[PDB]
């Protein structure tokens, strides 16, 4: 009865896990013990959303809830890099757990295609291929489900679109019998490698959209839910740890949430005897009362955190009490306290959607919302802008010359800077025309002092003051207002005629799921190499998976 | 001794090494906040 009911549950336990422990071999900052993994399983099978009194499906829904707070709970402390590549592993597993024909072969040649061997001196046409795509089409051509693709290419000569330039990742041509719709997006994300790899990652996130569910890695995008996750699904002597990159933090967030629960918080920077001293009798007295401390700078003492992982391990602290430690993704940390600790990855968020989406939930209601009712919309422009000079970043150099670090204080010191000067313009009037706005005072502080300060070149300056000059004018706030040209092909991102709150967040949320730099104003090959190469180190990382399992 | 785009040049790709500027004369349907928002430059080697 046991072995008929729950067999496949207990062989993708295993196998989760396992890719859980193999999965420190990309990047070192987590690793995962197993009280980790039965946590996971304790919040399975003892908060049960549908809590339906039928085995059958409820195994089925055991094990959905499973792959997603699995990919949950590991995800929210990893890099956006590998958010994919264990997406793809968990959509493997579930695949090799059901009746539908492993694939093995064409996983082996999507892997390790590229490292086989392949014939030499052949040239197929240049018709509409280069000599990359003719060689990794040779190369695929070995698989016995794909070996006419020679004679189909120039069979469908009119599909020099979908399988060439355009956006192929939609629709792909050719066929691979009746094919399973999971086989049929296989080939398909065979077909993405071997012609278009830029668009590999699209290619593998709708795969991992066919297989675990469209909304699979849709609690990514939304900003991180700290208040849930800290005051439920922590351990109380399980150390918070909030890694970060280097130019953003954690600690303006720890200190809003010790505001939002009405906790207080003891705050020590590690790095100095005093420093430490503090820092063990605030751990103490907040093990005997229960209030939370959070240690800053953590990456400083290695040798500390030593025994204060030993220490936290060594004791039974209060059931409301929470321990925060904030540090910069270094080798230095010990992997002792990374098992031990439960990890809050930190990064810039990926998209302009999730941007503003963060930045939003970071500024409160009642700043946003008081009078005059033009603040509203002041609010989204600079939320825009802000956005906008965030995700040019990434496209460096082309994006900036110099990696700045336009951070959240940034920000704030902008948001700032316009709340003092509306009110200095409004003098508590409902509302203001948009012709008298200080238009040019927040153009001249936003590009001098604020987000200007930190600019090096002449010409960083003049896309800075071009960008605030096209964005905060907006015909004096008038509609059909193009943000930007997302297509040069008829597609333009106007205003939203909203003048609530409510209503951009509401816009923000409608915005499409697509994103080329167009958006930002680059050109939409910009991100092309950089996709590639992400693409190159998600296979890389993969064979870096499956590996375990004279001069 | 006496619409147009100042273009920086740089040494190499890496654009962190600025050489001289270049006054070049736009096209008829072009604009310069296009050209600078886009990033147009000119390199020294590649």
């Amino acid at each position: 009865t046991v072995s008929q009911q729950y067999l496949p549950l207990s062989t993708a336990c295993s196998s989760i896990y396992f890719t859980m422990e193999s999965l420190k071999q990309i990047h070192f900052l987590y690793q995962y013990s197993l009280q980790f993994f039965l946590d996971i399983y304790h919040n399975v099978l003892y908060e049960n959303p549908n809590l339906v009194t039928d085995h059958t499906q409820r195994l089925s829904i055991i094990t959905k809830d499973l792959f997603q707070v699995a990919f949950n709970r590991v995800a929210r402390g990893m890099l956006h890099q590998d958010h994919i590549t264990f997406a793809m592993l968990l959509a493997r597993i579930k695949l090799k757990g059901t009746g539908e024909p492993t694939y093995d072969a064409e996983f082996q040649h999507f892997l390790r295609g590229n490292e086989i061997v392949l014939s030499a001196g052949s040239t197929p046409r240049i018709q509409g291929l280069t000599v990359e795509q003719a060689e990794a089409v040779v190369r695929l051509s070995c698989l016995p489900a794909f070996k006419d693709l020679i004679a189909k290419v120039q069979a469908d000569e009119q599909f020099g679109i979908w399988l060439d330039s355009s956006s192929p990742e939609q629709t792909v041509p050719y066929l691979w019998t009746p094919a399973t719709p999971i086989g049929q997006a296989i080939h398909r994300l065979l077909l993405i490698q071997a012609f278009r790899p830029d668009r590999l990652l699209a290619m593998a996130h709708m795969f991992v959209s066919t297989n675990l569910g469209e909304s699979f890695m849709s609690i990514m995008e939304q900003p991180l839910d700290l208040t849930h996750i800290v005051g439920t699904e922590v351990k109380p002597n399980t150390p918070v740890l909030m890694c970060s990159v280097p130019g953003y933090d954690a600690s303006g967030h720890v200190e809003d949430l010790a505001a939002e629960q009405n906790t207080q918080i003891t705050s020590i920077a590690i790095g100095s005897a005093e420093g430490f001293n503090q820092a063990d009798k605030a751990i103490n007295t907040a093990v005997k009362s229960g209030r939370w401390v959070m240690l800053k700078n953590v990456h400083l003492a290695p040798g500390w955190l030593m025994q204060l992982e030993k220490k936290l391990h060594s004791l039974q602290p209060h059931a409301c009490f929470r321990l925060f430690l904030t540090m910069e993704i270094n080798p230095k940390v010990p992997v002792n306290l990374l098992r031990a600790g439960r990890i809050f990855v930190f990064e810039p968020p990926p998209g302009v959607k999730a941007n503003m989406l963060r930045t939003f939930s970071s500024i409160p209601v009642s700043r946003i919302c008081k009078s005059p009712n033009e603040r509203a919309r002041l609010y989204f422009l600079l939320a825009w802008f802000h956005a906008i000079i965030q995700e040019r970043l990434r496209y460096a150099p082309l994006g900036w010359s110099k990696k700045y670090e336009f951070g959240e204080s940034d920000l704030r010191s902008a948001c700032d800077t316009v709340d003092t000067w509306l009110d200095d313009t409004a003098k508590g009037r409902q509302n203001i025309s948009p012709d008298k706005i200080p238009w040019s005072a927040l153009k001249t502080l936003m590009a001098q002092s604020i987000y200007g300060g930190r600019v090096d070149n002449e010409f960083d300056q003049r896309l800075l003051n071009t960008f605030l000059e096209r964005l905060f004018t907006t015909r004096s706030f008038d509609s059909e207002f193009k943000l930007a040209c997302k297509v040069d092909g008829h597609k333009d991102i106007q205003m939203p005629d909203g003048i609530r709150r409510e209503e951009f967040v509401q816009w923000v949320e409608l915005l499409p799921d697509t994103q080329t730099p167009s958006w930002l104003g680059l050109p939409n090959n910009a991100e092309r190499v950089l996709l590639t190469t992400q693409g190159v180190d998600m296979i890389s990382k993969m064979l870096k998976m499956q590996m375990l399992e004279t001069l | 001794k006496q619409s147009v785009v100042t273009l920086p040049v740089y040494l190499n790709f890496t654009r962190a090494d600025l050489i001289f500027t270049v006054d070049f004369e736009i096209a008829t349907k072009e604009d310069p906040r296009s050209f600078y928002e886009r990033g147009v430059a000119v390199l020294c080697t590649e």
